[PDB]
Parts: structure tokens; sequence; C-alpha cells
RNA sequence: AUGUUUCUUCUUUUUUUUUUUGGUGAGAGG
RNA sequence: GGCCGGGAACUCAAAGGAGACUGCCAGUGAUAAACUGGAGGAAGGUGGGGAUGACGUCAAGUCAUCAUGGCCCUUACGACC
RNA sequence: AGAACCUUACCUGGUCUUGACAUCCACGGAAGUUUUCAGAGAUGAGAAUGUGCCUUCGGGAACCGUGAGACAGGUGCUGCAU
């Protein structure tokens, strides 16, 4: 159903005149595998509640990238915040590859063929807004045939 | 309405029909509605802006009249007209309640 | 006055034991000297109860009879099916989903219609 | 140094004494001689037959012991043989008759003693705690008891630091004397140390 | 105005009950 | 010599409770909160006092109340006068 | 919450080393009881005599000795091992 991969742990904390108390920013990531990706960000006191928070979000953060055979459809530029990633095609290369702690994110949407290379800063928060973004502003190519030109099937040949 | 008295001291309940009145004032009529409604009417976005904010994310259509002073950014339905008046909003009142004798059957 | 405060229950899926099997209707012993039936018709088609069996299903009508049985209860009816889905479904317990149609043959296949008013939420 | 007993202070006024007897200052000694090496010689045998209060009432010239478990069937064990067994090591101990009060309880998992050796009778081969806790806290929580927050001490996690957390949910009165709350502790001794436990369940009030 | 040196950690797996109104004496029927 | 009768008024003796809450009055103040005067009362603003020591800091002390991992003595560091 | 012995764990000297105390193994002594002593006391050197109940009555629990012991004993250290 909601096709669960959990990825991030590390300590945060908060430095108070008790103490410096251990928060856990944890992140992971929720989708179908067919079209519907969208992630939830979680913190906790510990780490199994984090993982549960995060879910909530995640049900309502799914956003639809219209899955052309199951891959994308254009090279488009995941650049946000720390990180400029390209989202290079390959029309069935038939590899499943991409960015350290995007990989994971990329088994969730389903794909079996793309190529990738988080140019900058190698952070894994910029990349799930980032591996999001450079797929929401992704169009398939009857959409991009819905508004340019007023011909559909002259830019499909 | 028969007992609220007779199970601990007097000076203690009349903090409860303070509890009473200013959450019977501020949560309305609305005790018995479903919880999470269809759409939800707004008359002004200028402090009203986080009930647009958060009847965006759930996907529910929500009206708007709109002002000189504020924004579209965020809203679904822009209409037009001024905020400050008495029967006017009646008469945006009196026109949607022609619309929910209707919106009953 | 007990059948008063459980109003619910009158409506809900009360829970009795069989006390006694008959060939047109099942007696069910719910407590406090209240006897509940299930009538034939009421029963599902491949149920088989013995006496001390525990069996849920709907109070839909209680009748002030001076004889007989007061409680009617069923498993066949469609009634039967919306409740286990209130129980089973917190959504639709807290009014957020709301049951519009049920259809059903029982025992065999059943259909629900559901809707909601909170697009956050898919009903299904 | 913190954390007095809700115990101690509310004995009598909304819970009942672990020992109600007279004695004058003279035979004060006898008769605290026989509670506690018996009591000793009780928690002995029946610490697997998960007993929750010892109150011992001995009036003058005779002696009785309540004693509050929830498994009797391993107390009296057979034909109720084993019950005497209990009495016949305790008669010509103290000189003087001692009944034996088995009043048991129809919850068992509503007690501050058996939540306090439950993790500790698992102690002993190494679990992650918490999950060990939380079993009990959840089981303990639905089952009507308002009010929780539990405690284990040690060098929890093969640790060599001092570590102490707790885990709250609920209501828990210290500053309220009215309300109904338990509290108990026993201990593990093994080949790495004393892992210790302690818990305050929330029942009630008037 | 002054206040060494080498030293402190971090969270997702363990848990069965339940208890083995008799005797004696007389008469009579077959 | 309350010592000897008598008495159930009364001090004392000891129990279950009645008794206090800003309840009421007026000024002021944002119809609120609220301070404090007026009243009666045994007591007037948590009536005087005690008990209860939140999350936590000193990784504050104790192995000499007791428990207890390693360590060593175990013809001694253990035991007796 | 009270340092003459004690408490006392420190010191001098004189002492037993399976031991002040615990459970168990074989066997003995029954257990018990007053008193004369080398001696600072410890400990050790002795003399008179006794013997309740169950008796599966080829002896056993309550008490100590001598011998092997497993251990027993630890106010000896580590409070930053809990």
């Amino acid at each position: 159903e909601l096709q669960e991969k959990l990825i991030a742990v590390n300590r945060v904390s908060k430095t108070v005149k008790g103490g410096r108390i251990f928060s856990f920013t944890a992140l992971t990531v929720v989708g179908d595998g067919n079209g519907r990706v969208g992630f939830g960000y979680g913190k906790a006191r510990e780490v199994p509640a984090a993982i549960q928070k995060a879910m909530e979000k995640a049900r309502r953060n799914m956003i639809n990238v219209a899955l052309n055979n199951g891959t994308l459809q254009h090279p488009v530029k995941g650049v946000h915040t720390g990180s400029r990633v390209f989202m290079q095609p390959a029309s069935e290369g038939t590899g499943i590859i991409a960015g350290g702690a995007m990989r994971a994110v990329l088994e969730v949407a389903g794909v079996h063929n793309v190529l990738a290379k988080a140019y900058g800063s190698t952070n894994p928060i910029n990349v799930v807004r980032a591996t999001i973004d450079g797929l929401e502003n992704m169009n398939s190519p009857e959409m991009v045939a819905a508004k340019r030109g007023k011909s559909v099937e002259e830019i499909l040949g | 309405q028969d007992g609220t008295f007779d199970k601990l001291t007097k000076k203690e309940a009349l903090m409860r029909t303070r509890e009473l009145e200013k959450l019977e004032n501020s949560l309305g009529g609305i005790k018995d509605m479903g919880g999470l409604p269809d759409a939800l009417f707004v008359i002004d976005a200028d402090h009203e802006h986080i009930a647009i904010k958060e009847a965006n994310n759930l996907g529910i259509p929500v009206f708007a009249i709109v002002d000189t002073n504020s924004d579209p950014d965020g809203v679904d339905f822009v209409i037009p007209g001024n905020d400050d008046a008495i029967r006017a909003v009646t008469l945006y009142l009196g026109a949607v309640a022609a619309t929910v004798r209707e919106g009953r059957s | 006055m007990v059948v008063d405060q459980f109003r619910e229950h009158e409506g809900e899926i009360i829970t009795g034991v069989v006390k006694k099997v008959n060939r047109d209707n099942i007696s069910l012993d719910l407590g406090n000297n209240a006897e509940a039936v299930i009538l034939r018709e009421d029963m599902l088609p491949r149920e088989n109860f013995r006496p001390g069996d525990r069996v849920r299903g709907v109070l839909y009508s209680v009748r002030p009879e001076a004889r007989g049985a007061q409680l009617f209860v069923t498993r066949s009816k469609p009634e039967m099916l919306i409740e286990l889905f209130r129980i089973e479904v917190p959504e639709i317990g807290e009014e957020v989903i709301e049951i519009k149609a049920a259809a059903r043959d029982p025992g065999s296949r059943a259909k629900i219609a559901v809707k909601t008013n909170d697009k956050r939420i898919d009903p299904v | 140094g913190q954390k007095v007993h809700p115990n101690g202070i509310r004995l009598g006024i909304v819970k009942p004494w672990n020992s109600t007897w007279f004695a004058n200052t003279k035979e004060f000694a006898d008769n605290l001689d026989s509670d506690f090496k018996v009591r000793q010689y009780l928690t002995k045998e029946l610490a697997k037959a998960s007993v929750s209060r010892i109150v011992i009432e001995r009036p003058a010239k005779s002696i009785r012991v309540t004693i509050h478990t929830a498994r009797p069937g391993i107390v009296i064990g057979k034909k109720g043989e084993d019950v005497e067994k209990l009495r016949k090591v305790v008669a010509d101990i103290a000189g003087v008759p001692a009944q034996i009060n088995i009043a048991e309880v129809r919850k068992p998992e509503l007690d501050a003693k058996l939540v306090a050796d439950s993790i500790t009778s698992q102690l002993e081969r190494r679990v992650m705690f918490r999950r060990a806790m939380k079993r009990a806290v959840q089981n303990a929580m639905r089952l009507g008891a308002k009010g929780i927050k539990v405690e284990v001490s040690g060098r929890l996690g093969g640790a060599e630091i001092a570590r102490t957390e707790w885990y709250r949910e609920g209501r828990v009165p210290l500053h309220t004397l009215r309300a109904d709350i338990d509290y108990n502790t026993s201990e593990a001794h093994t080949t790495y140390g004393v892992i210790g436990v302690k818990v305050w369940i929330f029942k009630g009030e008037i």
C-alpha cells in the first residue's frame, strides 16, 4: 500500500541548563511504486516514534509525477538549497542507480532506468525536497502537448 | 441541567460554567458537525488567513470575499465586496440561504 | 432502565451466549435475565451454533410483547455489515467516513458505498 | 536524596498497613523477629508464585499471614498439602500456631509488585528492556489503571556508567495524598551486577 | 589580576496460561 | 485531702462532622481578572504551623546499614582473648 | 541517640588454623550439671556422674568434638563499577 522505506538517523540536541537532550531527526519516504511519491518530516526523543510520526505527513504529501513507462520524461534540474542534482534520461537503460540516500527514495517511485549525480554539497536533507521538486515540474509529453503548439500530435510526430 | 453542584463544592461549579460558556460560544453549535466538512465560507481573509492556509492542504474548496487590502495567494473563490456593512453581508447571507434552501433536497 | 441505558446496544452489535438452538430460531442469553432471539432468516446460511457458543449480532428490533422474545437480533441484514465496519474502521465511528449504502447477499457477497468530506482521506 | 514513598505517607488513611497487631515495648521484639525471617523464607519459595502483599496480623498469643498472590494453584500445589508445609516450617519457629491466609487477586497484571519482577524475571537473559516494559506498561494502561510511571535501574544495556530513565503514562500523585498509587522494588543479582527496578502504578481516588 | 592535563554515552526486540419396621407369639391362604 | 454523697450544667477526655469561599457591600479598573477597605464571626484573605522536595545540576557522599561485578588474603589482610 | 572492658574495625603480646558463625559427610560423645586449676585472660590441663521422647526397636532430629573438606569469613580497594 504505502510501501515504506526508511533511511535517516542522527542526533540533534537542545543544550538547556539541565543538559543536552538527544532528539532524533529521522527521515523516510512513502509511495506506491507507480506514480504517487511524497515524504514526511519526523523527529522525536527516540528512534521508533520518529519514523512513525513522519508517516502521517507522507500520507498527505504524495505528489503524482505521471510515471511514463515506469521512468522519467526528460532531463530536468533538481536544483535546491544545497544540492543541484540532474535527472538524466536513460530510456530503459535497465539500471537503477541514483545518489547516495536518493537511491532508497527512488525505489518507491518504481523506476528501473535513470541517471543522476548530486551536484554541490552532499546533504541528505536537500535531496528529498529536490528529488520530488525535480519530479514535480517534470511533465509527461501529453501535458506539454496540451499546452505548447495547440496540436498534440505534431510534437508527437 | 439537573445536577452538577451536589457532587463537589459550589465554588468549583462557577469555574465550570466559566469553562462551559466560554467553550459554548467559541465552539458554537458546531459540536454536531461531521468533524471535517466539505466546504468553509470565509467573510474576510485579513486575520482569518490561517483558515485559508489550512483549508487548502486537504483539498477542500473554500470561498472568499475580497476587499482592497487582502491577497488571493491561497484562496480559491475570490469574490469582491466590502467587508464593512451590517445588512449587506446578510444580503450575501440571504443569497446563499436561497442556495442552501436547495442544499437540503 | 438497563435497556434504555444500552441505547447504543439496541442497534449496535450486541454479544450473547447461545442458550437454546431450535429449528426456526436461536435463543441468546445477554445476561441480567435478558433473552434475545435470532430467527432462521436472520442467520447466515452456513452458520452452526451450539449451546454455550458466543454470537454477535445487531439488535434490529425491540418489541414490548406480553409473551415471547422482546429482543430481535440479526446477522443476515445489511445493518450487521454497517456496524461491523463502524467498529473495525475508527474513521466511520468518528463520522469522518460515511457509509451511504449497503447491499448484501448474506454469507456470500456484499457491497458497501463509502463517502468522505475530507479530501486527505481515501475512504476505500 | 529525593523520592519519598507515597506508600508510607498514605498507609492507613487510604490503604491498610502491612502489619496490624498490638504489642508492648517488651514483647515488641519477639513479635518482630518472626515477621522478617519467615517472610524471608516466604520470598524464597513463593518467589515464582506471583505474590502482591504479605500483611502479617498476629494478635496476642496468635499469628495470621495474609498472602496475596494470583496463582495459588502452585501455592497449594496439589490437594493443599503444600499449604501445611508452609505451616509446619513456621509453627516450630515462632512457637505459636501461625495460620495462613492465601487471599488471592483476580487480576495479576494490575499490581505494582508483579510488573517489578516481570522485567526482573526476564533480565537474566539480555532483553531490550524498553519493549519488555512497554508490553506490561501498555497492558496495564489499557486495563483500567489510569496512570503509570515505571523505572529500571542498574547498568542497562551492559553499560558501565550510571543510567536511569522513566516512562510516563497518565497521572502520578506525589503531592496529592488522596489518590491511589502503589510502588514496589526487587533486584536482579547475576554475573554482571544488580539491575534494579521501581514502579509507580496509579489506580484511582475516593 | 590569576584558574593544567589527558576521560564519559545513546536509543526499534523480547515475553504461558489451567486444574484432578426389627424381633417374638398366635391365626390363616397355596 | 473533690475526701465521702450528689450532678450531666461545666473545664477537661476522645470521636464523625458542622466552620471560610473573595460568599456580600462600595469605590477603581477593559461588563473580566484583581487589590484593598465595611460587615458579622472563633478566625479574612494559602486563619499560624508541619508534612509532600518537579525536570534536573553538582557523572556532589557513602562499598563503614544492607546488597553486589572484578581484585587480593583464604597457615592470612580471616579468627580469639 | 552518649569513646572504663565492651563498643573497636586500630596497637603490643600470647595463640587455633577447616576456623567466631552456616549447611552438609563418617563416627564418637548423649544432651545435661556443679566445682579444683597453669594462666593476665585466652585457651588448655582434670575430677565427681547423668541419660526426656519416638522405639520401622540392623537407632534418628535439637548440642559439641576430631579428620577431608566444598566453602566460610572480608570495617581490605574501587562511590567515576552500579
